[PDB]
């Protein structure tokens, strides 16, 4: 759970670059696939288990 | 027979098969973001 974003999956270092106001990303078909850690400000991918 | 390559470099009947299945799979997934008249569309929320 990332401040409201509830889900399940494996967290891994990403290679995306958000804009300096965006918290999380979605893929095509509108499903969350990356988030930013509120504390460390790093982008992490979410893959299904 | 050599002229056959020039006419190629047609296969729309083969691309249509790929398109029809891709469209049914893209639609099937998109239909999960619908509320159908419920309060929400997520079974956990």
């Amino acid at each position: 759970n990332f401040n409201g974003l509830t889900g399940t999956g494996v967290l891994t270092e990403s290679n995306k670059k958000f804009l300096p106001f965006q918290q999380f990303g979605r893929d095509i078909a509108d499903t969350t696939d990356a988030v930013r850690d509120p504390q460390t400000l790093e982008i992490l991918d979410i893959t299904p288990c | 027979i050599g002229k056959i390559q020039d006419s190629l470099s047609a296969l729309g009947k083969l691309q249509d098969v790929v398109n029809h299945n891709a469209q049914a799979l893209n639609t099937l997934v998109k239909q999960l973001s619908s509320k159908f008249g419920a309060i929400s569309s997520v079974l956990n929320d």
